[PDB]
């Protein structure tokens, strides 16, 4: 915990399909 | 009032916001940032792999409110979509099985998979990706042992029961080095997906894509995504005697305690209230406490179905948010 | 000027089905209507249907 | 280019601004209650509020009516924008106190 | 008003003769066919 | 004569109570209604004599 | 009990009452054309339109609704008679023409 | 025969008025109200005096070695195959009969279902009277969709009006969001406190752990259960703050919620739909046929009629009752009138 | 990458595979048992998981 | 018929506690509630998930004509 | 009726029209017809259209009214302790009308210390949402629960309770939006008295409008039933039992 995985990883499934 | 709901025994009241200018004369509470800036405050009371306990304070119950609801139904994550069922002789009808496959949550990270293109023929929509197999290859036989008679059916069956764990990743071709270091699993390996007798098989494979809580609810990431505003007692009078037990015998056990010496009943937690208001129908604290709520004061509560961390779902929340605001600012305005 | 437009609006018109709209009016509440006479419990009148 | 997302709705439009409806497609509570709170902390908005006209369709027309200092179309942008400053400061909390912990 | 299924709307039809004013929009109709609830399920020919 | 005194009144204001200040009606309910619908209501003002059902 | 007499008394009265329309003339008559009510309840009017009780006009609430619309503080009130001599200006046309 | 609905008894959407129900999609979505359908059709292969009887063989291929579309999913013994989806039109039952009763005609059970159905059992075998025996059973999964009937144990039944989000209904302080909305304008003239008493002593229950009695003239005295929701936390009359799901802030009345047991009826909008434009007609009478199974049309009786003439339509009445029922172009002779 | 897609009779208490040649008979081979029921497709059938 | 996989309510996944509830109450037997409380199931729907729940597929399997 | 096609298997009608049908939503089923020829259709919509049909024939009192729920949520919103800043009057009447209707809105009823609009303000605003709304509607009437003012003197709207409704140039000046005013069979109604002064389209137009304001207000302001609304208190009980 108290780690961030937003800033590491690159959302792509928050693209509009 | 003044930014408190009331608890009343019959009423809650002052649930609206009242912080915007045109409420008063005094055109106060105007927009700006460096003012929600430096009001706004977040404090993380626990932190897990699956819950997380934070509060997000001097903020609108309608942010807050929209936060939760892309929680809820708007943050995508994997769940089984189609189920091939190359033999089913189980009890359970092939329908049932795959709405409960879909149900099952999967530990696979989105942002991993890309959205299906609807637009797409079935033999050519899903690629590598796009989807999750998953196969699921289980048969029923006699144990070859001598137990009591008739025990229970686990040493008197084999692959009696169908466990979740029993869906087996089947990588596609890059999938076979993309998720090498992280293996698709059921978030939950022991969801009893089947039970089944000698001779029944269960063979299938289950095809997993990115999906919308507010299109199905088994591709929601939450098992609940929550927020209660945070109680306020205020004790009036000075509560004492006998009567200051009775008083905290109305609240949840840690609520709020008894002074030594003063020998006054004092808040202790009201975090810990949840608001029964049982003390409001006693008369005899009617004129001596005071329920509330504070109205931009949010704990949050979010617990993970498994598949990302409840603080990546929240921050994604707030990205989704941002996003749509960001998107519709740039989209033209047409006649 | 509103009254003699209210009066002159509600004169029958012609061609009304009059005779057909009164027959529903009034066997719409004949549906209502108890075949059997309910009295309130204490009058002790004369039973007439 | 989106040209089917956000549409003015021109019979629920003032002359020179200052009122109007948006019509607003796959959007819903979630985005019109936000916007609606932020559109009216502006001084000049004299009225925010948005209707979802019916659940079978995802559709939300937002209504904005402003006095003569700004029109409706740029209470609308100037709202967005504020929304997003809010996301880029809950964010940025999020992120400190996730990081601290 | 009253809201009426797509499915009953797709069977339930009226038959509108083609004028001057609608020729357009009952060829979209046509074009829409029997499946697409904007659609028509039949014609019938002036001479037929 | 009249046995009214032996009815059950209620606390009720008559349609006619521009004609006559009623507050009070004997009453019957029987459920004519369906067992799928509630019970229907049947009322008399004792000011006027004026009957409705409120249902 | 209700529901197996639903649709008599209805249809009964609706066999004797069927044919009976307002003429053009404001007479009720039947279908072959013989005189039922030489006007229809004795008034000619119909029970739809009636805003009083029984009656076609509400007077009081007419009043009010003409005194509101046409409520001017600006505007000189009538003497006593003055009121009826506008009242007896717009009746008596009316009133003598039958 | 039902199950235990978390209920907010409130107003709620407008689409609750007059008995109808809020339901919560993904409750559906999780299994909450579903249901299915199971329907025998039995066709029996008869032997004639002529020696001669009726045959299941069939199963035409096209030339690319795939079965005809009526005959997807039919077998090679011409009987449909278990587990096989049949939508309407297609062939599970495909029976020849001999036009002699050597040549057969065909006479093919057709699935006629707006809704696609699943073989999910076909059974041959032999009556007492040496004649073979067909049954196959055709089951058909149902989401609880709009128009479908509930009811609670207290007579107060009511079709879904709306399907709503979750994230659209109320939520406690835990999150907990009600499966169905019941108007709380339903109680008052019904008088069902039993209903409410129910609500309270399954909540307890539930929070107890143990299930609760409502038996006649006994049961769970309404004290202890509301003993056991103080001591867990809960308001003694079952009623808690709600959140409003679409605008967040805390509702201004108290709610109602707490488990009830809902019972989804068999009288589903599915096998009620029916819409005729044109198509069978009784030849007596020429006149529409008379039921949903046949493709009938609505009768317009008396009392419709009556109406319709209290209004004045006279071309409506032309229309509804001659143009659109039977209308026959005869041939009078003006000099007698036959 | 892509990705694609992905007679016999039981007795009704015995249990046993039967397989029915041309008209021969419609009872188990094992039992007497006249109740045969078709065993399950072996071809695909797919579902939304819904 | 088999144990639902989440609860209707909350989405929380109860399909995986129903077996660990039944041997919480046959081995070293405990309350029903305290049986669903040590389970996690706090909330009253998930707790009724797992309460009201009728293993029919048990008696199904009875049944099986596949032996 | 004007068809309006929609997704679900259901034929869907606005509560307000179920007084006339004598319909419940507990599976009632009920027949469509759709007329085939031109005549037939402009007859069916111009002489037994809902609009021109609000009232029976049998009366004339109005039939096509407010149903439960639409009466207790224009109760509740017109309740005199129903106070509103500019924030959430403006959300009401966004739902009022599809949020395509310009409102002008009024001064607020208190100025100080805070701007409040009340409840029949909000109602006012239905019956005239603006400047350019022709209805200007006056009305006196008695809701159905009505107490009588202090004294026999004082007038009607001086009830002790909220009893008398008066509208005056569409301005609710006192009374609670009841059954008696925004329901069936009084020809005191809002509906009735907008019917017969300016169209059954106008009236048609604050009944729609009466009715999306409470389907979405009634389930944000929160309105329900318990056990404890049929609890009686503790002195009932002895003074239940001695009686
Ligand atoms: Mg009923
Ligand atoms: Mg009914
Ligand atoms: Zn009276
Ligand atoms: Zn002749
Ligand atoms: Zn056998
Ligand atoms: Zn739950």
């Amino acid at each position: 915990v108290s780690r961030d995985t937003w800033n590491t990883k690159n959302m792509r499934s928050l693209e509009p399909p | 009032m003044s930014n408190i709901v009331g608890i009343e025994y019959n009423r809650v009241t002052n649930t609206t916001s009242t912080d915007f200018p045109g409420f008063s004369k005094d055109a106060e509470n105007e927009w700006n940032v460096e003012k929600f800036k430096k009001d706004f405050e977040v404090n993380i009371s626990s932190l897990d792999a699956r819950e997380a306990n934070f509060d997000l304070i001097n903020i609108d119950t309608s942010i807050a409110n929209a936060f939760r609801r892309i929680m809820i139904s708007e943050v995508p994550s994997v769940a089984a979509e189609y189920v091939y069922f190359f033999n089913n002789t189980s009890v359970i009808q092939d329908e049932v099985l795959a709405h409960r496959i879909g149900l099952v949550p999967l530990k696979v990270d989105p942002d991993m998979l890309t959205w299906v293109d609807s637009n797409l023929p079935d033999d050519e929509k899903f690629t590598d990706e796009n989807t999750i197999v998953l196969s699921l290859n289980v048969k029923c036989t006699r144990n070859p042992d001598a137990p009591k008679g008739s025990t229970d059916p686990k040493e008197l069956y084999n692959n009696a029961h169908v466990y979740a764990r029993d869906l087996k990743f089947e990588p596609q071709g890059r999938q076979s080095t993309t998720f090498a270091d992280c293996p698709v699993v059921p978030a939950d390996p022991d969801i009893l997906l089947a039970k089944l007798r000698p001779g029944q098989e269960i063979s299938l494979k289950a095809h997993c894509i990115l999906g919308i809580g507010g299109d199905h609810a088994k591709f929601s990431p939450v098992s609940t995504a929550s927020y209660r505003l945070l109680p306020q007692i205020n004790i009036l009078q000075p509560i004492k005697g006998e009567s200051a037990r009775r008083f905290q015998k109305c609240f949840p056990p840690g609520v709020i305690g008894i002074d030594e010496g003063s020998d006054e009943a004092y808040v202790k937690d009201a975090r810990k209230d949840t608001v029964s208001r049982e003390v409001l129908r006693y008369e005899e604290f009617a004129d001596k406490v005071k329920l509330g709520r504070v109205r931009n004061h949010f704990i949050f509560n979010v617990e993970s179905a498994g598949a990302m961390t409840p603080e990546e779902i929240f921050f994604k929340s707030v990205r989704i948010l941002k996003n749509k605001a960001e998107y519709l600012k740039n989209c033209p305005i047409t006649q | 000027e509103i009254a003699l437009f209210k009066y002159r609006k509600a004169r029958l018109e012609p061609g009304t089905a009059i005779g057909a709209i009164g027959a529903q009016s009034i066997g719409e509440p004949g549906t209502q209507m108890t075949l059997k006479t309910f009295h309130f419990a204490g009058v002790a009148s004369m039973n007439v249907t | 280019p989106d040209r089917e997302k956000i549409k003015l709705l021109t019979q629920a439009t003032s002359e020179d601004g200052t009122s109007a409806s948006f019509q607003i497609v796959e959007e819903d509570h979630t985005l019109g209650n936000a916007l609606r709170y932020v559109i009216m902390k502006n001084p000049d908005v004299e009225f925010c509020g948005y209707s979802i006209p019916h659940p079978s369709e995802n559709l939300l027309n937002i209504r904005i009516q402003t006095y003569g200092e700004t029109t409706a179309v740029d209470a609308l942008q100037k709202g967005l924008k504020d929304l997003m400053d809010l996301c880029d400061v809950v964010e940025s909390k999020f992120t400190e106190k996730i990081k601290s912990m | 008003e009253v809201a009426v299924p797509d499915r009953v709307a797709k069977v339930l039809t009226y038959p509108e003769k083609v004028t001057r004013y609608n020729r357009h929009k009952l060829q979209e109709l046509i074009v829409n066919g029997p499946n697409v609830h904007p659609g028509a399920n039949y014609l019938l020919k002036r001479n037929e | 004569g009249g046995g009214w005194d032996n009815v059950d009144q209620t606390k009720t204001q008559c349609p006619n109570y521009d004609t006559c200040g009623g507050e009070s009606a004997y009453f019957f309910q029987l459920q004519i209604r369906s067992a799928d619908e509630p019970m229907t209501t049947f009322y008399k003002c004792v000011n006027c004599g004026h009957r409705w059902k409120e249902n | 009990v209700k529901t197996a007499e639903t649709g008599y008394m209805s249809r009964r009265l609706m066999k004797s009452l069927e044919d009976l329309s307002c003429q053009y003339d404001n007479t009720v008559r039947t279908s072959a054309n013989g005189i039922v009510q030489f006007t229809y309840g004795g008034d000619g009017l119909d029970p739809l339109e009636m805003e009083g009780n029984a009656q076609p006009v509400n007077f009081n609430r007419s009043w009010d609704h003409a005194y509101n619309i046409t409520f001017n503080n600006q505007d000189k009130g009538l003497l006593p008679y003055a009121i009826m001599e506008t009242a007896n200006e717009i009746l008596g046309p009316l009133e003598e023409r039958l | 025969a039902g199950q235990n609905a978390t209920v907010a008894v409130m107003s709620y959407s407008g689409y609750d008025i007059e008995d109808a129900l809020v339901l919560n999609k993904s409750s559906i979505d999780r299994g909450f109200g579903r249901c299915e359908t199971r329907r025998k059709t039995t066709t029996v292969l008869k032997r004639y005096a002529n020696h001669t009887q009726d045959i299941i063989g069939g199963m035409r291929v096209d030339e690319n070695g795939d079965p005809i579309w009526q005959h997807q999913s039919l077998g090679p013994d011409g009987l449909g195959e278990v587990g096989m989806k049949v939508q309407s039109g297609q062939i599970y039952i495909n029976k020849s009969v001999p036009t002699n009763s050597t040549q057969y005609r065909e006479a093919p059970v057709i699935y006629r279902g707006p809704e696609p159905s699943h073989i999910d059992q076909v059974m041959m075998s032999v009556s007492d009277n040496d004649q073979a025996l067909i049954k196959v059973l055709l089951r058909q999964n149902r989401r609880p969709e709009l128009g479908d009937k509930f009811s609670s144990r207290h007579g107060q039944k009511g079709v879904c009006g709306i399907i709503v989000k979750q994230e659209d209904m109320p939520f406690n302080d835990q999150g907990i969001v009600p499966d169905i909305i019941m108007n709380p304008h339903g109680f008052p003239s019904r008088m069902t406190v039993g209903k409410m008493i129910e609500l309270i002593s399954g909540k307890a229950g539930v929070l107890n752990g143990t299930l609760e009695y409502g038996t006649c003239f006994g049961g769970s005295k309404l004290e202890d259960m509301s003993k056991i929701l103080v001591d867990q936390g809960f308001n003694y009359s079952g009623k808690d703050m709600l959140y409003s799901g679409i605008t967040g802030e805390c509702l201004q009345a108290y709610i109602f919620f707490g488990p009830i047991y809902y019972q989804k009826l068999k009288h589903m909008v599915l096998d009620k739909m029916h819409a005729r434009a044109r198509g069978p007609r009784a030849v007596l009478t020429r006149q529409p046929t008379e039921g949903r199974s046949r493709d009938g049309g609505l009768r317009l009786g008396e009392m419709e009629r009556d109406c319709v003439i209290a209004y004045g339509a006279s071309q409506l009445l032309l229309e509804r009752l001659m143009i659109s029922s039977d209308a026959f172009e005869v041939d009078v002779c003006d000099k007698c009138g036959l | 990458x892509x990705x694609x897609x992905x007679l016999k009779y039981i007795c009704a208490e015995c249990s046993s595979k039967l397989s029915l040649s041309r008209t021969d008979a419609v009872r188990c081979k094992d039992c007497g048992h006249r109740i045969l029921l078709k065993a399950r497709t072996k071809r695909l059938v797919q579902f939304e998981a819904r | 018929m088999i144990v639902p996989v989440r609860c209707f309510s909350c989405g929380k996944v109860v399909g995986d506690k129903w077996e660990s509830y039944l041997n919480l109450l046959q081995e070293d037997e405990l309350d029903e509630g305290t049986a669903l409380s040590r389970l996690g199931l706090k909330r009253y729907c998930c707790r009724r998930m797992i309460l009201t729940h009728v293993d029919l597929i048990e008696k199904f399997l009875r049944y099986n004509p596949l032996e | 009726h004007y068809a309006k096609i929609r997704p679900w298997r259901t034929f869907r009608l606005n509560e307000c029209v179920c007084t006339p049908y004598n319909a419940d939503f507990d599976g009632d089923e009920m027949n469509l017809h759709v007329p085939q020829t031109e005549e037939a259709r402009a007859e069916a919509i111009n002489l037994m259209g809902v609009k021109n049909n609000l009232l029976t024939p049998k009366s004339g009192e109005p039939i096509i009214a407010a149903t439960q729920d639409f009466i207790t949520g224009s109760y509740l919103i017109s309740h005199k302790d129903s106070f509103y800043d500019r924030a959430t009057l403006t959300q009401l009447l966004s739902m009022m009308s599809d949020g395509i209707e310009h409102f002008d809105i009024p001064p607020p009823a208190i100025m100080k210390p805070y701007y409040l609009w009340t409840g029949k303000q909000v109602f006012s605003l239905l019956i005239k949402p603006n400047h350019n709304s022709p209805v200007v509607i006056n009305l006196d009437a008695k809701n159905k629960v009505f107490v009588p003012p202090k004294s026999k003197s004082l007038p009607n709207e001086m009830s002790q309770n909220d009893g008398f409704v008066i509208i005056r140039g569409s301005q609710i000046l006192s009374g609670v939006m009841d059954k008696s005013v925004l329901g069936d069979g009084k020809k005191h109604s809002v509906f009735y008295t907008i019917l017969r002064d300016y169209g059954p389209q106008e009236a048609a137009n604050a009944m729609n409008r009466m009715a999306k304001l409470c389907a979405r207000f009634l389930g944000n302001r929160g309105f329900s039933i318990g056990i404890n609304d049929v609890t009686p208190a503790d002195d009932l009980k002895q003074k239940k039992e001695e009686l």
